[PDB]
C-alpha cells in the first residue's frame, strides 16, 4: 500500500516502541506514548544526555525501495484454547458411521 | 562534543535536608571534579576544586565526594543564600562544554501577593504607545494565575510576562506583566482590573483604577 | 493462574462442616471457562460484602 498509506517526505504520524525493560506477553498492546530511560544514565524524558530513546516514527516513502514500503498486514490469529471449538473450516458434514 | 549527562534538571530542597546530585559524566576526569556557584545578577564563583578542597569563602557545609565518572555533591543544611546552579565540568583543558544544569529551590509556605495598578503617563500617548503596569510581589509559588480584565472583558493576547529568580533575603518571588497597547486602544478604555489568585485567603486581591483619576 | 495471558478459572462447590479453621480434606476442581485476557496481573485484592 505504498500509493495510499505512505506520504511524500515520510509518514511520521504513527509511532512505535523500540526498547523496553521487559518482554511483552501475547495479546498485549502498549498505548503508552511516554518516553522512558534506556540505561543507568538518567535522561528524564526529552532527547539528549546520551540515551537510547525508543521514540521512532515510520519511514514510509513511495519513491524509495521495497524495504521501506508500508504493508497492510492482517494477522489472522488462529488459536486452540480449552473452549469448545465452533469456528471450523469449509468442510461438508457427513453422516455418522 | 562532550555531553555532560546529569541526573536531575530541577530539584527542590528546604532548610534542614540533604541534597545529593550525582552527575554521571561520560568522560573519565579522575580527581578533576569541579562545580559552579552562580549567583543571580553576579559573577559565578568556584565552589569545589579537586573534590577535596573548598574555595576561599565557601563554608564547611559544602562537601564533595566521588571521582572519575561517579561523583556526588553532598550538600547539607541548605540556607536561603545557597541559590546556585551546578554544572558538571573539568579544569584540565579546552573546550569547556557544559550540560543542562540543576536549579535548587527552597520550600516554604505560601504568601499573599501585592497588586498595584499604575496608569501610563500622558507623554507616552504623544508617540503612540501605552503600557498597563501591574506588579505582583511577595508570593509563593511561582505558578500564579494572573488574569487581565479590560472593561469586564477577559484579554489573553498582548501579555508579556517578566519573571525573576528566588530572593536571597526572605526567599520570595516576583513577576510582572506589561500589556502592550497602542494609542487608539488605550483611549477607548477607562477602567482596568488586575486580579491575583492565591491560596492563603479566600478573598483574592482585586485592584481597579480609572483612567480619568 | 495466568499463563502467557491465558487466564484459567477452576470452580468447585461442595458442602462441609466448618467452624473456624481450615478444612483438612481433599477435593478435585473442575474448569468452568477460559479468559484469554492477554494482560499482566501482579497484585490483587478481595471483594467482600
Amino acid at each position: 500500500s505504498n500509493n495510499l498509506d505512505s506520504k511524500v517526505g515520510g509518514n511520521y504520524n504513527y509511532l512505535y516502541r523500540l526498547f523496553r525493560k521487559s518482554n511483552l506477553k501475547p495479546f498485549e498492546r502498549d498505548i503508552s506514548t511516554e518516553i522512558y530511560q534506556a540505561g543507568s544514565t538518567p535522561c528524564n524524558g526529552v532527547e539528549g544526555f546520551n540515551c537510547y530513546f525508543p521514540l521512532q516514527s515510520y519511514g514510509f516513502q513511495p519513491t524509495n525501495g521495497v524495504g521501506y514500503q508500508p504493508y497492510r498486514v492482517v494477522v489472522l490469529s488462529f488459536e486452540l484454547l480449552h473452549a469448545p471449538a465452533t469456528v471450523c473450516g469449509p468442510k461438508k458434514s457427513t453422516n455418522l458411521v | 562534543d562532550i555531553v555532560m549527562t546529569q541526573s536531575h534538571k530541577f530539584m527542590s530542597t528546604s532548610v534542614g535536608h540533604r541534597v545529593s546530585i550525582t552527575c554521571k559524566a561520560s568522560q573519565d576526569v579522575g580527581n578533576d571534579v569541579a562545580w559552579y556557584q552562580q549567583k543571580p545578577g553576579q559573577s559565578p564563583k568556584l565552589l569545589i576544586y579537586w573534590a577535596s578542597t573548598r574555595h576561599t569563602g565557601v563554608p564547611d557545609r559544602f562537601t564533595g565526594s566521588g571521582s572519575g565518572t561517579d561523583f556526588t555533591l553532598t550538600i547539607s543544611n541548605v540556607q536561603s543564600e545557597d541559590l546556585a546552579d551546578y554544572f558538571c565540568q573539568q579544569y584540565n583543558r579546552y573546550p569547556y562544554t557544559f550540560g543542562g544544569g540543576t536549579k535548587l529551590e527552597i520550600k516554604r509556605a505560601d504568601a499573599a501577593p501585592t497588586v498595584s495598578i499604575f496608569p501610563p503617563s500622558s507623554e507616552q500617548l504623544t508617540s503612540g504607545g501605552a503600557s498597563v503596569v501591574c506588579f505582583l510581589n511577595n508570593f509563593y509559588p511561582k505558578d500564579i494565575n494572573v488574569k487581565w480584565k479590560i472593561d469586564g472583558s477577559e484579554r489573553q493576547n498582548g501579555v508579556l510576562n517578566s519573571w525573576t529568580d528566588q530572593d536571597s533575603k526572605d526567599s520570595t518571588y516576583s513577576m510582572s506583566s506589561t500589556l502592550t497597547l497602542t494609542k487608539d486602544e488605550y483611549e477607548r478604555h477607562n477602567s482596568y482590573t488586575c486580579e491575583a489568585t492565591h491560596k492563603t485567603s479566600t478573598s483574592p486581591i482585586v485592584k481597579s483604577f480609572n483612567r480619568n483619576e | 493462574k495466568n499463563i502467557d495471558g491465558y487466564f484459567k478459572i477452576y470452580s468447585k462447590h461442595t458442602p462441609i462442616n466448618l467452624v473456624r479453621d481450615l478444612p483438612q480434606g481433599f477435593s478435585a476442581l473442575e474448569p468452568l471457562v477460559d479468559l484469554p485476557i492477554g494482560i499482566n496481573i501482579t497484585r490483587f485484592q478481595t471483594l467482600l460484602a
